[PDB]
């Protein structure tokens, strides 16, 4: 009900802080949504970015790791070309281009044990190199006349930190590692033919793939996390390969030793011992 | 703490109001009209219908003092025109002051780009005239200047007065060119020896208060169109008391999956046009990033589970009034959306030795009456 | 593992191509032109 | 588990060494069979069994999860010596059973 | 709730001094260690009673 209550669901656990340094080679490909406005077809309703999934495999340290990547964009700029109100005129209602005021998110996840250890994460760093994502050549197929083509557009990606999101549902917990790259505008500029909209800086959503099947950035990533280790110190007292009872002695050696002891015996004391009725207790107590 | 990574957008103007086809209309005061005709002859006409009639005619280079048939305000007339340019084109202004009145010549403007610029202001008709790249402005006297219409037979742009600089260079040179184009390995290291932790379940009342924020960008020009009516990350702060303990809280509302409706009232500069406005529907969510200073959110760094039970809310649509220069103001109103807690999220981002956490309650939506 | 919350924009058609203005052109075949005049007189002309 | 990584129970090993054999009985449906019951002492071996997704490692023994390790059977080859007392009243006969 | 041993029966045939002999065996275990895993009190956590 109302007020406050706190209940302990589990007693004192045991965790240690580890730091995993692993090479990460993130590959990602864009996806574009091309919605043409209903009508003659000379106007395109939307040329936008869409989340783009990708799956690949790469080998590091002799181990094969399969990874999945999802590329998306945020803070994109909406350019709109208005070529006239005639139904035969070329118009772009809204097409998205990414600039300095835009970021590109890359949601990455693989099957490496580091990620299995990434649930409770303390610190994360990602030394990553930069990549130059260019813009391809997309042709607008008009019903008549020369087909306008969108061409050009390049942007440099730089590692602007990393995020770790955890969404809880029912009792499952969907995790997501998000490398967010900030953008720098640089040559060559993009433009659409047969139109006055040219020499604009950015990477339009027409063909962010530019034919390339994946944009790759490699580097190192360091994950200081907290994990479940008892330091092999929670085990049974006797857990181990069965202790070997060492060999005792070959009987000939024993006969030699006893015969050698035979000369240490005192006769009066021996006979005195040889009158005590040595029973089981008496003989087996002094050993 | 504590804002989450939030949706953002930026609407960039096209650079000009856009090529509005040649149609009859009456632009308001303090708006430059630019014309780039494709063919010679009559290009632009300005009539107050009582005592002032003006027109511009575009003449090709090397045209003697010859007469040609032109249609002014619907009447054919044998208008005389003269020209001595070799490479340029001549814009000639023609004036009269009655329905039956005689015609007169004024001007001219010998320019290459085939661009002319006219405007009305404070009982005057301004026009760009002279020579390039040193063009000047001239003013024509008249009465009832606000009553003059300006109907153009060739495609024309409209520009605000404040950007007359861009107008001036636009007469220095034509509109922007059409461009006529054709080490390695793996290492793991322990940074701290074995630590000691426990797991605690904190149950606390949460009374989250969030308010929307609307970003309104109006397209340039006359002012009868709005370029964008979008949602914006809306910040809010407050305090509240629970179990006798006071606690201050901060909240940040935003939306995702919003649907963009784009009504079009026509391409005329005086038509009511909404380029794009956002509305949230069945297929949209509303996020609320919440954080306070209580003991719990202090102990929410390493979280193993979170479950929120919240009561649904109904958000109605307010009354917003568009302030059109003339006519009748359109008002957006209506629309009720019911929120349901579709789980929670915990987003953590790292920077050097400081991290930002954010508890994002995501609400799914169900539409209900009244409509909008 | 592991996607996350992502940008998503859905576009909805207005319901009509838009009220266009009176001007001369040659609309493509297999498309209907629907005139809604306000005043009597001539409304539409077709001339090959 | 329908959620997350699948824990795996690997490892675990024990050596069975013969220690003692006695008489025993097998219970069938309608008759009872005399059988030889052999005892085997266990000795832990180097393969240590651990469970993934857990703070469990360097545990020794043989869990009951998959002790066969896919083997059809576990085989031991040896010899048993038996001396049976057969009722006989004459030196020329000897009962088969 | 439990992951434990259970006696198992087996049948086979093998050669002994040229005789194909059919054999039947029954294997059981005794004196076992009851370990346990307790991921937590929640229904979610991995628990081996």
């Amino acid at each position: 009900a109302q007020a406050n209550e706190d209940i302990v669901v589990s007693k004192t656990s045991l965790w240690k802080e580890m730091q995993y340094n692993r090479d990460i080679t993130i590959r990602f490909k864009f996806a574009s949504s091309i919605v043409k406005s209903g009508g003659l077809g000379y106007k395109w309703s939307e040329i936008s970015f869409k989340p783009a999934n990708y799956q690949y495999t790469y080998t590091r340290d002799g181990e094969e790791v399969t990874a999945h990547t999802t590329c998306s964009v945020n803070g994109m700029n909406d350019f709109n070309f208005n070529g006239g109100s005639l139904p035969t005129d070329f118009v772009i209602s809204r097409y998205e281009v990414i600039k300095e005021n835009s970021y590109v998110y890359v949601d990455y996840w693989d099957d490496s044990q580091a990620f299995r250890n990434m649930v409770y994460v303390r610190s994360l760093a990602a030394n990553l190199n930069s990549v130059i994502c260019t813009g391809g050549d997309y042709s607008f197929a008009l019903p008549v006349g020369q087909w306008p083509v969108m061409t050009g557009g390049a942007v440099s990606l730089h590692s602007a930190g990393v995020t770790l999101s955890t969404q809880f549902t029912d009792f499952v917990s969907l995790n997501s590692l998000r490398f967010r790259f900030r953008l720098t505008v640089e040559e060559p500029s993009f433009s659409i033919t047969r139109t006055r909209v040219s020499r604009l800086y950015g990477l339009p959503a027409a063909n962010p793939n530019n034919g390339k099947e994946y944009y790759e950035v490699a580097g190192r990533f360091s994950l200081i996390s907290l994990v479940p280790s008892n330091d092999d110190y929670q085990t049974p007292i006797t857990n181990s390969v069965t202790v070997r009872q060492d060999l005792e002695r070959q009987l000939g050696e024993l006969r030699e030793e006893f015969n050698a002891l035979s000369q240490e015996i005192a006769m009066s004391q021996l006979i005195d011992l040889a009158l005590l009725p040595l029973d089981m207790f008496s003989m087996f107590s002094g050993i | 703490w504590g804002p989450g990574e939030t949706n953002d957008s930026t609407t960039v103007e096209p650079v000009l109001d856009g090529p509005y086809q040649p149609t009859t209309f009456n632009p308001p005061v303090d708006y430059w009209m630019l014309l780039a005709p494709t063919a010679a002859g009559v290009v632009v006409e300005g009539t107050n219908n009582t005592d002032r009639w003006l027109a511009t005619i575009l003449v090709e280079p090397n045209v003697t003092s010859e007469t040609r048939s032109y249609t002014l305000f619907g009447t054919q007339e044998q208008i005389t025109i003269a020209n001595a340019s070799q490479t340029q084109w001549k814009f000639i202004d023609v004036v009269k002051t009655t329905q039956n009145g005689s015609y007169s010549q004024y001007g001219p403007l010998q320019s290459t780009p085939k661009l002319y610029a006219v405007m009305k202001h404070n009982g005057k008709i301004y026009t760009y005239n002279g020579e390039t790249p040193n063009v000047t402005t001239k003013y024509y006297s008249t009465t009832n200047y606000d009553s003059v219409n300006m109907t153009a037979f060739c495609d024309f742009y409209i520009i605000p007065r404040e950007e007359e600089s861009t107008c001036t260079e636009y007469i220095n040179n034509g509109l922007p060119p059409i461009q006529n184009t054709r080490a390695q390995a793996n290492e793991d290291i322990v940074v701290s020896k074995t630590s000691l932790w426990k797991e605690m379940q904190y149950n606390r009342d949460i009374t989250i208060r969030f308010k929307f924020a609307s970003s309104i960008v109006k397209s340039g020009g006359l002012g009868y169109k709005w370029s964008e009516i979008s949602f914006k990350p809306a910040n809010y702060q407050y305090t509240y008391t629970r179990d006798g303990e006071e606690v201050t809280a901060h909240t940040t509302c935003s939306v995702n999956g919003m649907n963009d409706f784009n009504f079009n009232g026509g391409s005329l500069p005086t038509d009511f046009v909404i380029s794009r406005y956002e509305v949230i529907k069945e297929n949209s969510y509303v996020y609320v990033d919440y954080w306070d200073d209580s003991q719990a959110f202090r102990n929410m760094v390493y979280v193993r589970s979170l479950a929120a039970n919240l009561n649904s809310v109904i958000c109605t649509g307010g009354d917003y009034s568009f302030a059109l220069p003339v006519g009748q103001w359109p008002v957006m109103t209506g629309g009720a959306v019911s929120l349901h807690s579709a789980g929670v999220t915990l987003s953590t981002q790292f920077t050097d030795f400081v991290s930002l956490n954010s508890l994002r309650f995501r609400f799914r939506l169900t539409v209900e009456e009244p409509s909008f």
